[PDB]
DNA sequence: GAAGCC
DNA sequence: CGGAAAAGAGCC
DNA sequence: CTGTGCCGTCCGTAACGTTGTCGATTTTTGTATTCCGGGGCCATGATGCCCCGGCCTCATTGAAGCGGCTTC
DNA sequence: AGGACAACGTTACGGACGGCACAGCCTTTTTGCTTCAATGAGGCCGGGGCATCATGGCCCCGGAATACGGCTCTTTTCCG
């Protein structure tokens, strides 16, 4: 049980830019000049949620989040006009 | 009786085979940087171990985040030789470790054990031949003369009269075996792939795939150790390999039925597959070693072998070999507890 | 046979912007600082990278479509930490 | 070996020949001596380098992660077989009674000489003379006569919970030497499960973090602390904390809750008695906590030969010495009553 | 497809943003439509719209209409060709025989007398004797039923059909609001009066123009033309064949939308100044109203014939191919939809 | 009322003065054209023509159209009426009355034939040896002319006309710039091909499908149906009443054009690229075309029945006046305008 | 009378 | 009323 | 009076070069024992609404067939 | 990385608005009448799945709820 979760955010204050950037970039990988790309499951979209919904206002930011398909049928519903969609792949980092 | 929890796993290991590594903390993620210049970069909900496969560096700024998130760092000399592992003040239970602890003391249980330990390693090496048995003509199949002489070594086990007749029976079982070892990769020994299976059990490796094996077992060995500190068990009283430094006196006694399902399954792709091309290696220096052009793709290789789906005999649900790992390693404990009478051991 | 799309662009030339802007935005609303939302069928969806896909350069712009759910089961499928998530409605424009 | 601690999370340990050499900004600042040496304590964020830790690995050396004021992080056991001796033979000795009684006789013993170690001081109620009634001394002489001979670890037991009873009741008679105001133990719990009492803030608190030491200065060796041979574990209880912190259970949590208030610095004007007992100010914690390590740091000599030092150096090689005990060179389990 | 585009602010400036209209009163914008998404535009009098956004409108051909400030639909645009002479020759041909136009009314009737007191005994609204179908009106009103079999010829049929909706007209006013509403009464005489004299007469007079353009643009889908009237001979204050074939959607759809418009509340008296046409229908009301009608014709209802549920808006537009089908001949009978 | 006016300012301003209308532009006063004598009216480019203006137009069913920013026709806006209907359903009627029909058909191949030798005599450009048409070749034509006036049927006069036609096409050529230039060749037969062969060819074609879509704004601007004639009669969307009306203008307006924009020498071939079939005027060539045909237009011609000496679309709407009252009004017959 | 034109 | 256990305290 | 064309001219996007440096949890724990309770999940119908497709109607351009008279 | 991180400190890039300020434009040649090719256009459903939605019967953790055994010192009706 595991989907992938589009971050599509824009705040308004730094001192809440970089806390939300490193943060919500602590659970996915950059994907656009202000949208990320996550592939989570129940729990930790929770966490998510969690994590963000207090760094940010709630009146001058606005952050949306994007449940897509189960990560594995992400490519049909989704297409990339510039450079490629590439959804992140579980793979052990050998580096 | 019949274990109903697996353990489903957030994460899945991060290995650090770069010896010029650094690891450091940034925000979530675990950032590597590499001479100033950064490789990759793990999120900490995605990491499950850590692994430093030799002198990488490593800063206590991450040790602290993952001991508070519990992730088990595990050193690692170059090899692969396990000699670090990190522990939280031990597991929170005691029931379980103290049935090991109990029943380790009891010769019989070590002896019960030591059997379906070894009989269950025979039992799928000859089925790890009659399936990877490469022959070209006239052998298509493995000689019946030798599949019956392994199954004779498999009722010369499950009576074994003590606990070191027993290991003396592996390693006669571990010597005809690597004998028609080499007929298994490549159909037959290609480009320098010197089974020297005489150099079996040395210390620094003489051959190519014995610089391999020594690998692919020496990291298993890792795995065993992390499944078994996560049930809480002891993975250092072993009931009849004694404690080695380096060597999980118990890891060493759960891997053995999985010694040719998950490693001998694996230098059999790597090799089969043209991961290990003589050429391919530290030709020197070790007796001989591996270079890191072939390190990062055979511990691709392992990992993607530990994620392979297959059924457990018991309820016959599908799952990765590390939940099987996991799982084995529960009926253990409740077998510990007298739970479940016999132990159901996964031949295959 | 309708889905809810959204179309995450970020453009870097003005000259490409302004009319991708303009263009794009006579598919769907102005959603987020550089995000719009469109509900669209297949000809339609079609002819929006028909008329997308071109505006832009291919290398140093990225645009990125978002082929979501029917566009009636949208409101489960994404959430606005900040100001509501409203689908676009279709409906007679009495004004 | 005496155990190195990395103090300043500033430095940098380094292995430079047979000796872990640590590091201020690039200066040389101790030396290991790695002959004779055990854990070495990494505080907040001092750093080692990784090839040192390749080495204390393979000398079995335990390495230690504690946070920058101590607070403890999951430890580094090297996978020898000189660790897996010591927990074999805790969980061999074990669940053998007569040794596990042996122990708990001596822990006792210990326990009730230590806390009539309050005699003429602390206790300064005088009055006419703070030195203790005679017959409560003489009383808790008796009761360590009855306990060098409990024949189980249940009259063991009774015997503790009337030797606690009766000293848990005479708490204030060396409080302030009388009552400081808010300062007046109510002479009732110990604070078991929720706080019911200002004392009874502290002397729950302060064991809380003896806890902590007993727990880690036992995984500063291979010893499983959940494993004790005085209180049968129940999943979660350091059983070998308990089994071991009894003789220091009034030497240091109450020789802390007592001089955070003999000498004053705590008043009721610190603490609330928010739905339960008390709850300190958190300023109010950090002093409390610092006479913790003003008593932690506090000298002592002679653990089994003349040797002075903190009472963390005599907290763990007590556990060494346990080891030792068992199955190893000392035959006969030192007790250390003051 | 697209959307309706209303536009009933007398102020209204409508300008075009690229494929977007973006309408202004007074200098500000109101509302945006995408012009894709625009099915048709219709204007009340005295809203303007600036030239290029008409011109780029018939640029994509989407169909524009002017109504009066009460909607008299002088202003309706051509789109100059339906390409499609064939069903012009078809329609018109049918029209200069006037068998076919008596008896395309006479169905009309039975279209509108059928089913109609049977819409208004499912929804009665009455207080003693009168919550169910009236049993001393439901034979009288049956009389006309019979009678609505062989109609004679055009004088008779202009006649009863209005008489006889005159006995429906009377009991309007016997379900809305549960009797008459805080200061709305229909007098059935009132009906069909160039001034709106009843503050209801006033919501069914727009309701009657604005479903003619509604069925007008249904004529101009498939060709038709709402010029040759078949007994609704052409006059210069409506639409001739629009009249002629909305006529059996008058109570279904647009005195339904005034049924629901006084029952369901959001019709409050307190919403008129009068004395001019006997009563006017001003702000907050209208803009509930019209929009009221819309969402009537937007919900799904099945074809009785075709089987296949479809929207009232493609419901007329399948009633005019149904019509095209007619002038081929497959049908003997126009499927005139009784409920 | 009186002959139809035009505007073109792209910034200006159409309004209404209680009986008049005046096309300001941008705030500057213009003449007052009275309504009494003025007709339909189109707006080019970005006009500002108000909505009131238009109703109150529409109230007497004076008609208006939208163009581009110059003059490419695109759009209409009509009201409903009597005077509407009237006409459409006269002249469908008078598209199933054949002899009628006849009547106009007979006298509308004589009068093509009768301006295509004028065209000849007019356009005669044999200079240096014949300075006149052979008197031989206009004798055939009035021949054809005789011929054609020879219909008591729906028949022949195609063939005759082609005969016709071919017989002018043949003497085309010499209507060139002296001779039969090379590069401006002309074949007889193979006029009018799907695809253009010569650039003459191209350009008749382009004529006369341009002139067809005057003569088919002028039906629309009257409320008759473009799609209604017989000439080439009415199927699968043709305009058909326009193309029943184009002949004899073919040599007044379209061949016209042709032979101005070929003899002025101005137009060159290097912008008569070759195509695969025909070589196709260019955007220069092709505007430089529309140009002459626009220029076709302006110079006064009048007819002794209305003394209106301005031009031809002053000239190209009195045919469809024409048309509407012979159908209607009380003028005895159609002409021919027989120059 | 025959076939291209139209 | 001097005993004496039984209760309940304390604490384990 | 609607692009549209740059001229601006702010935000609020991310990179990187600076000194912070911070922070540690929490106040028991005496034997056992049977609930109390939700963490939680393979397993199992169950129903959903994502389309697999596919023969039912429309249509719109030219393959395709061909009006009559003069000349070769 | 000698605290190796986090917070902050100002200036690359974008994004949208809005501020003014110019223009200001656009459209193939087919007409002799059937029948259809037939490829585009949806519209009812066959049963091809299917993501959660209930269990749900377990696995237990992981505290808590009593529920007592124990030792000495004191403390309500009662036996003798």
């Amino acid at each position: 049980m595991e989907h992938l979760y589009i971050v599509s955010y824009d705040i308004r204050n730094q001192r809440r830019w970089r806390r939300l950037f490193k943060t919500m970039h602590g659970f996915g990988c950059w994907l656009q000049l202000s949208v990320f790309q996550c592939r989570l499951d129940r729990i930790r979209i929770i966490k998510m949620e969690a994590a963000i919904n207090e760094i940010v206002n709630h009146a001058e930011d606005h952050v949306l989040i994007l449940d897509l398909g189960p990560a594995e049928n992400v490519k049909p519903k989704v297409s990339s006009i510039g450079k490629t969609f590439d959804p992140i792949l579980r793979q052990a980092v050998i580096v | 009786p019949r274990p109903i929890i697996p353990a489903d796993g957030r994460g899945l290991p991060l290995y650090v085979q770069s010896p010029k590594a650094y690891v450091r903390k940034d925000g979530d993620c675990l950032v590597i940087e590499e001479e100033r210049v950064r490789v990759a970069e793990a999120r900490l909900g995605e990491t499950s171990q850590v692994a430093l496969f030799g002198n990488a560096t490593l800063t206590t700024a991450a040790l602290h985040e993952c001991l508070r998130r519990e992730i088990p760092v595990t050193w690692l000399s170059y090899g692969g030789w396990f000699m670090g592992h990190t522990v939280s003040t031990g597991h929170r239970n005691v029931e379980t470790r103290t049935y090991q602890y109990q029943r380790s003391f009891d010769p019989e249980t070590c002896l019960n054990l030591a059997r379906r330990w070894i009989v269950a390693k025979i039992a799928n090496c000859r089925t790890l031949l009659r399936r990877n048995w490469r022959g070209e003509g006239d052998e298509a199949k493995a000689p019946p003369g030798l599949l019956m002489s392994l199954q004779d070594d498999m009722r010369h086990a499950m009576r074994a009269p003590s606990l070191e007749v027993l290991l003396g029976i592996e390693g006669a079982s571990a010597g005809r075996y690597f004998q028609h070892f080499s007929r298994m990769l490549r159909g037959g020994d290609g480009e320098g792939m010197g089974f020297d299976f005489t150099t079996r059990n040395r210390r620094p490796p003489k051959d190519p795939v014995n610089a391999l094996l020594s690998f692919a077992y020496a990291m298993l060995t890792r795995e065993w150790t992390v499944a078994l500190a996560a049930v809480g068990l002891d993975p250092y009283r072993g009931f009849y390999h004694q404690p080695r430094f380096g060597r999980p006196a118990l890891a060493l006694d759960m891997m053995e039925p999985f010694r040719p399902l998950i490693a001998d399954s694996t230098v059999l792709m790597a090799i089969n597959n043209g991961e290990i091309r003589t050429g391919d290696f530290v030709r020197s220096a070790g007796g001989c070693n591996l270079t890191d052009s072939a390190r990062k793709r055979f511990i691709a290789g392992f990992e993607r072998r530990m994620e392979q789906e297959v059924t457990h005999p018991i309820f016959k649900y599908t799952i990765s070999y590390r939940r099987l790992l996991e799982v084995q390693a529960r009926l253990l404990t409740r077998y510990l507890s007298g739970e479940i009478p016999a132990y159901p051991n996964f031949v295959t």
